[PDB]
């Protein structure tokens, strides 16, 4: 019947991630956080994104696309196969940041020396510690057995461009840079074998 | 029948609304939770009929270390003789714990008491998230903000529901909540909002509870009677009209989704003093299948 | 037109007090009535009989020797004044929250000064005070009054107008919280109702009803001649703030006073009903009105037929938006008289009913009718969104439109923007307009803002003063030079009013026109003299009343007049009443909907424990007035915005600093934070208050919360 692929894996930051909040105290340009804990997240929104956008510059909207990451057009009404939760900090890397007593987060000072008077304009941006660990969790929803196949191939190529891209930020200036660990792939639900099945 | 309760803990934010999608609510009636088991079971390939005609669950209500909490029952309150912003204190007060509730019945509550009660509720913390829109960006336009309001439940507490229903029911209950626990419940399901596990268990506590026989009738799921019912249980009657609407969440009901036709069902804790059994009433129009919006009744019995 | 001489007659039976306090314009050297009989005799149109024999007659000495026709209107002038009641010519009216809350904080001696506050201090009203007032009267009298039921109202507001601040019983002994003119409004409430129960009983003589015995004096107060009225609207907050959409932050203070106005139109509808002035309208406030009516089995009639009308309309234009639930108790005179200790009992029970009816709000019908539709609508509101309506161009609703239509007089005529009750339409128009409507179409109500119905409501709002903020109403507070561009919202409430008007009132001085004074008192302080305590900040104001606030405006703007605001409620309440707030801090294009629940919320986390408190911001800082003024803003915040600004950078990267380091309870955190004081170059005094502060718990949360109320400040 209907499968659920449930992914469970690590997100190491390789340099600082900074996944800004519009909306703990005054901080300058601050990170989300978990409204309990108060440890920084990468929210499933910002994954599920950036996976969708690196997917559309590959393939080319495109039906591989809106068949992953839903869509609700008129005519186009297909439930998103991937279901991304939100990142929550590791409690391994919790202890590893407990010991070394290293803050969670650090703060990157910048600055913007502008063309016409040449003066240095300072900055502050929160940025998740490069040791960093996040719990992924996603979940894929077997809909079409002919074409899960396809659609892994294409979450594979979405992983690897996004570990040779940034995540939330501003990674064209070195923030963001993530690797995906895949601790496993497993069948919750249903009974679709996934053991071939491997992201990376 | 049989009586299980099902207890879920949330592993992620959850966002569940009302009526916008900046606004984040604690709890979902049993309307929401029955629309989600019926689009496992249509996803399961499983039967509708056992859910449509036996199965009578309650809404969510928050439970935490040591204490499970039920509605608020709607009744005449004498309050205190001096004060009256202590009836204030108990229209803030939401949520009773199991034990207390056969006192707040019997009256036996100081004002204080009621804002104590009211406050050693421990679920969670409701915020605002903000996300954007950055597809038109790419076609020469702007990143187009927007909110979306989630909650986190507290470690150790969480969310709970009774279920009545025969052991086919039952198991059909089980085996679409083990299904749902990686679907999710919310409204931003497939953006990480709504992960949650659940735990069904027989509870003799609550089984007990629900045996206690009493003089009038508190509702536990957002129910509506029929005609004939309805003619008979307003008679000296305490109750609350929630209004029920929504889109329609179905890739095969339009071409594109249209809103329910609005709906209007007695909030969960109202008082009866005859009681009722509620329909699966239809909130589709001009459909290809029929939206199915849940009004039955989950009855507990009081002396007041 | 006998009733109308009653009225009028009842109204002004007290008006010789104040000449007979004059001693300056051809004193009588009489009883107050007597004189007052001459004063209105001077005046043909009011030398109508009944109104010169009610001002002669009404005290038992007068009365006995009064030589009057039976079924006169003098004997009812004088049970009212008696009902409503139960010698220095220079004795000041006095505050009426000294007697409130004697039994705790003691009796204040609190006197006002010939909006005003009580000064405290005792003083003399000058008689020729009185003397002026008296001239100011009889040419008031003279042309611009005259007789009618429309002359009654306007009669009504010139007697709140100028006898507001005029005690009622001149004697010094006795207490002068009730003023002449709260005592003169429930004499005439009372006297009409009355006179509305003796001609339900076809009395054929007044005297011999009630007179001439004495002992039938006693059973009429026995008798259950009145009746308490609440009508409450239920839905107000939620169609106030529930609404989604860039036109809400406009549409914001246009739905409250459509709400208020639509109260006033449902109050002025029952009373025309009734064939009443608004004297009987005890009090209106935040969706709230109550009144005194008779008895008679019209009444009860008139108030059933109005409930359901309201109910009917309230389903058919807003179904289960808004709703609004009457209930009534039978009332003894002795209840407003208190003589039994009967009267909170009276209004407990009233209020018990009025729930009651809440809880079983709709009848069998009705919930079959709300359950049946036909059709969904396919389109909804952007704000509001309702279906079943049918929603125009925009995507905009006919209640939705017109609302935006609205945003100085308020038309309640049969053509207007939004629907109002009994099948008219509320129109804001300007004068000459409004008087043009009322000449082309007649029963044409009209309200002006603070024939014209003059009603009492905080209508401050910054942006409308300036045109080109009258664009955008609360972006225009967003946009700062410096200053994080941010938004401030109140909520704020009195706390244990209910139990104010109930226990604060020791029962020695309960009454009928103690309860009228302290509501009076309550709505000028929330309608009237809001708007002159938030003059010249970016601040508008959603909703008054005292049981409900809301101040929207630029963060800082709003806790200012917040501070400033607890300091004039402590004036003018004199103690006996403290209020808790909540302040919130929020971005532009927040939902409506977020930031009035989560300010809220942190109004419910001030009203915890002692209810003399603030939630600022964050839920975390809860504090009290004087530790918000003093010690977080005077004391910390000043020193420190003085030191950085003394800096070229103004800071904002040592504040971050001092939090981070704030926020942690290491002991090397401390070291660290002495070090990163050490090393900022501050004066040595202020690096160990600094410091100190840090050291000391309730200290450094202070600290923490004037350092982020200074990183807030300057934001570029």
């Amino acid at each position: 019947m209907y499968s659920k692929i449930r992914i469970v894996g690590k997100i190491d930051v390789l340099t600082g991630l900074h996944i800004g909040g519009g909306g703990i105290g005054a901080i300058a340009s601050p990170v989300v956080r978990d409204p309990y804990s108060r440890l920084p997240i990468i929210p499933g929104s910002s994954i599920k994104g950036k996976m969708r956008s690196l997917l559309a510059k590959h393939i080319g909207d495109a039906p591989e696309i809106l068949r992953l990451f839903g869509s609700s057009q008129k005519g186009a009404i297909q439930s998103s196969r991937l279901q991304i939760s939100d990142a929550f900090f590791s409690k391994a890397s919790q202890e590893e940041f407990d010991k070394k007593d290293l803050a969670y987060t650090e703060t990157k000072f910048e600055n913007t020396i502008s063309r016409l008077t040449a003066v240095a304009n300072p900055r502050q941006i929160e940025r998740v510690t490069r040791g960093a660990s996040f719990d992924f969790h996603i979940i894929y929803n077997v809909e079409n057995i002919n074409e899960v196949m396809a659609d892994f191939e294409n979450i594979k190529t979405a992983i690897h461009l996004l570990e040779n891209d940034y995540l939330g930020g501003g990674g064209t200036r070195g923030n963001g840079r993530i690797r995906f660990v895949i601790d496993s792939i497993d069948t919750v639900v249903g009974d679709f074998d996934s053991s071939n099945l491997s992201i990376k | 029948l049989v009586v299980k309760l099902v207890k879920l803990t949330f592993k992620s934010p959850v966002h569940f609304g009302m009526k916008r999608l900046s606004d984040s609510n604690h709890t979902i009636a049993a309307d929401t939770l029955f629309s989600a088991l019926i689009i496992e079971a249509l996803q399961q390939q499983l039967e509708l009929s056992h859910l449509l005609n036996n199965l009578v669950i309650t809404d969510l209500f928050p439970y935490n270390k040591t204490s499970y909490f039920l509605p608020k029952p709607l009744i005449r309150i004498e309050g205190k003789k001096g004060d009256e912003s202590g009836y204030k204190a108990f229209k803030k007060l939401t949520y009773i714990p199991v034990e207390n509730y056969s006192e707040y019945l019997r009256g036996e509550i100081d004002s204080l008491e009621a804002s104590k009660i009211a406050e050693s509720l421990n679920l969670g913390k409701a915020s605002l998230s903000t996300k954007v829109s950055l597809q038109a960006v790419d076609h020469n336009g702007e990143s187009e903000p927007y909110s979306v309001g989630n909650f986190t439940f507290y470690p150790e507490s969480g969310l709970y529901f009774l279920a009545k229903g025969n052991a086919d029911t039952i198991g059909q209950l089980e085996i679409l909540m083990h299904a749902l626990q990686y679907s999710g419940i919310g409204g931003k399901r497939s953006a990480g909002y709504g992960q949650f596990r659940c735990t069904i268990e027989d509870s003799g506590k609550f089984d007990s509870l629900l045996s206690q026989t009493g003089n009038i009738a508190i509702l536990l799921s957002s129910a509506m009677a029929s005609d004939e019912e309805l003619v008979d249980c307003l008679e000296d009657a305490r109750y609350l009209l929630k209004k029920r609407t929504g889109f329609v969440q179905s890739k095969t009901y339009a071409d594109q989704l249209v809103k329910k036709k609005d709906f209007y069902a007695f909030s969960a804790g109202s008082t009866f003093y005859q009681k009722f059994n509620g329909k699966i009433f239809d909130v589709s129009d001009n459909g290809r299948h029929s939206v199915y919006r849940y009004a039955k009744a989950f009855w507990l019995e009081g002396k007041i | 037109n006998k009733k109308l001489e009653l009225m009028y007659g009842s109204l002004l039976h007290d008006i010789g007090k104040i000449v007979y306090r004059s001693n300056s314009v051809d004193f009588a050297k009489g009883t107050h009535s007597k004189i007052g009989s001459q004063f209105l005799n001077k005046f043909k149109p009011f030398q109508l009989s009944g109104i010169v024999d009610s001002v002669s007659y009404h005290h038992y000495k007068e009365l006995a020797s009064s030589s009057l026709l039976d079924d006169s209107v003098a004997y009812i002038t004088y049970i009212a004044d008696n009902i409503a009641s139960g010698f220095d010519k220079r004795a000041p009216l006095a505050s009426i929250f000294n007697v409130v809350n004697s039994e705790t904080k003691g009796l204040a001696n609190y006197t006002y000064s010939f909006y005003r506050y009580p000064t405290d201090a005792k003083k003399e009203y000058t008689s020729s005070q009185y003397a002026a007032l008296v001239n100011k009267m009889t040419d008031d009298l003279s042309n611009k009054l005259k007789v009618g039921p429309d002359s009654f109202s306007s009669l009504l507001q010139w007697t709140e107008s100028l006898w507001s601040y005029i005690p009622s019983s001149t004697d010094t002994n006795q207490v002068m919280d009730v003023s002449l003119y709260d005592h003169s409004k429930i004499t005439c409430a009372i006297a009409s109702c009355i006179y509305d129960y003796l001609t339900e009983m076809n009395c054929v003589n007044y005297r011999k009803e009630l007179f001439s015995p004495y002992e039938k004096t006693k059973q009429f107060y026995q008798e259950d001649v009145f009746l308490l009225v609440s009508l409450d609207m239920s839905g107000i907050q939620d169609f106030i703030y529930n609404i989604s959409g860039s036109k809400a932050l406009k549409s914001l203070r246009s739905r409250s006073f459509y709400l208020e106005t639509m109260l006033e139109s449902l109050v002025d509808d029952l009373l025309s009903d009734l064939e009443l002035s608004r004297a009987n309208l005890l009090y209106t406030g935040g969706g709230h009105a109550y009144l005194l009516l008779p008895n008679t089995e019209r009444a009860r009639d008139v108030l059933a037929s109005f409930e359901g009308e309201m109910k009917e309309w309230f389903i058919k234009i807003f179904k289960t938006d808004l709703s609004v639930a009457i209930a009534y108790k039978a009332c003894t005179g002795e209840d407003l008289m208190n003589s039994n200790g009967t009267y909170s009992d009276l209004w407990q029970t009233v209020s018990r009913k009025l729930s009651d009816k809440k809880a079983h709000k709709y009848s069998l019908n009705e919930i079959k009718l709300f359950n049946s539709t036909i059709h969904a609508g396919t389109q909804e509101c952007k704000e509001c969104l309702r279906s079943d309506i049918d929603i125009s161009e925009d995507s905009l609703c006919k209640i939705c439109e017109g609302i935006i239509a609205i945003s100085s007089f308020f038309v309640v005529s049969p053509e207007g923007k939004v629907p109002l009750p009994r099948n008219r339409y509320l129109s804001v128009e300007n004068q000459d307009g409004a008087e043009r409507k009322i000449k082309m179409n007649k029963e044409t109500r009209i309200y002006s803002k603070n024939l014209v119905t003059n009603l009492w409501m905080c209508d401050y709002d910054f942006s409308t003063l300036n045109p080109e903020t009258k664009k955008q109403g609360i972006a225009s507070y967003v946009n700062r030079e410096v200053g994080i561009p941010r938004l401030g919202v109140l909520r704020a409430d009195i706390d244990n009013l209910g139990t104010t008007f109930i226990k604060g009132i020791p029962e020695q001085y309960r009454s009928i026109s103690r309860t009228a004074t302290l509501s009076r008192q309550l709505s000028m302080f929330f309608k009237f003299e809001l708007s002159n305590i938030l003059k010249g900040a970016r601040i508008s104001v959603i909703y008054s009343g005292g049981d409900d606030l809301f101040l929207i405006g630029a963060w800082d703007d709003v806790i200012s007049k917040a501070l400033v605001l607890r300091k004039a409620f402590t004036r003018f309440s004199a103690g006996k009443l403290t209020f808790s707030a909540g302040i919130g801090m929020y971005p532009v294009k927040y939902p409506i909907s977020k930031m009035a629940s989560e300010t809220g919320v942190l109004e419910d986390l001030a009203k915890r424990g002692e209810k003399n408190q603030v939630a600022l911001w964050n839920d975390s800082k809860v504090f009290g007035w004087s530790q918000l003024e003093e010690q977080i803003l005077k004391e910390k915040m000043i020193p420190l915005q003085e030191a950085l600004t003394n800096s070229q950078e103004h800071g904002k990267s040592f504040l971050y600093k001092m939090l981070e380091l704030l926020r942690n309870e290491d002991q090397i955190n401390i070291a660290r934070l002495a070090y990163l004081l050490a090393r900022s170059s501050l004066s040595e005094e202020l690096t160990q208050s600094i410091f100190a502060w840090s050291q000391n718990k309730q200290q450094k949360v202070e600290l923490i919360t004037a350092i982020e109320y200074l990183v807030y400040q300057i934001r570029e």
